[PDB]
């Protein structure tokens, strides 16, 4: 069912473009939203760090940015390797690099939601966005 | 490592505990792995309808950006090597 | 002018420079500036390549 | 051979005296490659042109 995922990630692809155009492209493509309460808000982390693999999340996060999660799958790499897109060319192999950025991003606090790139052959491409639940 | 596959085990394992209440083709669904199918079915169904309308929503982008390039530079192509072999050709004539 | 149909030459002849001479502007425009401009890249591109 | 050395050394200087002095009567011992050439003539070609 090899057919099946490609046409996600060639859409995929596509809503980073429509997303990358310029300052005029209101336009895009859907996405999934993640919402929820505290307790449903943690239990949420949670979930998202369970559904591909473990990731930095939750603790103390000021959840005042989204963050447009992007995902590959990740056939012919063996290691589970996540990528920032504006710091280009800079690829990450322990999560707990990430957990460190990402959270001082969380502490730095525009509104824009950054975004991410992980490939793991476990996980199937999506694109999710989570944005701070509900307190 | 392999957090994965051990969520993955547990999940497996644990319904087994009461697998009638909550298993296969039971009413309700549950695990990781089917929700990630069902997540992959709807994320192509729903993208796959907005599909047209943004498509002709870029196409109205494009008209615009072609428009302006009509009523700018009426619609002449140009690349830089156009614009440096062109000053290049008025420099050499105006030096000889 | 009003024995158009009486004098065809002087007609025709008219007719024939006035659209040779619109035609010419546009001509001029469109093509001889489009040439002046592409023909020295053009020679010069295709020279070095050659 | 190291015996002929000597003279023979002598002949090639001779020879290349007698070339360079050609160089010296016709075109003025004025260096001139292939690009030199080219690129002058292109720029006559280019003010003829213009």
């Amino acid at each position: 069912d090899d057919n099946m995922m490609f046409i996600t990630k060639k859409m995929i692809e596509i809503r980073n473009l429509l997303q990358k155009v310029g300052q005029g492209s209101t336009v895009t493509l859907p996405s999934i939203v993640v919402i929820g309460s505290q307790s449903s808000g943690k239990s949420s982390v949670l979930e998202a760090i369970v559904g591909h693999e473990f990731l930095p999340k939750g603790s103390n996060m000021i959840t005042r940015r989204p963050i447009e999660l992007t995902l590959v799958n990740d056939p012919e790499a063996k290691v589970d390797y996540g990528e920032f897109p504006d710091l280009g060319l800079a690829r990450v192999t322990d999560f707990s690099l990430i957990q460190k950025t990402l959270t001082e991003l969380n502490q730095s606090v525009t509104d824009d939601p950054i975004r991410l790139t992980i490939h793991s052959p476990n996980i199937p491409d999506l694109s999710l966005i989570d944005l701070p639940g509900y307190i | 490592g392999n957090l994965l596959a051990s969520i993955n085990r547990n999940e497996k394992n644990y319904f087994g505990s009461h697998p009638t209440e909550f298993g296969p083709d039971s009413g309700v669904s549950t695990g990781v792995m089917t929700l990630r199918k069902k997540l992959l079915q709807v994320l192509e169904q729903q993208m796959s309808s907005k599909l047209n309308e943004t498509t002709e929503a870029i196409q109205r982008e494009l008209e615009e950006t072609t428009y302006q390039f009509k009523v700018q530079y009426n619609e002449q192509p140009m690349s830089a090597e156009s614009y440096l072999a062109a000053s290049l050709d008025d420099f050499k004539h105006q030096f000889h | 002018l009003t024995n158009k149909y009486y004098c065809p030459e002087v007609f025709l002849d008219a007719v024939a420079t006035k659209l040779a001479q619109t035609a010419v502007l546009f001509l001029n425009v469109e093509m001889l500036n489009d040439f002046y401009v592409r023909f020295p890249r053009e020679v010069e591109a295709k020279l070095h390549e050659h």
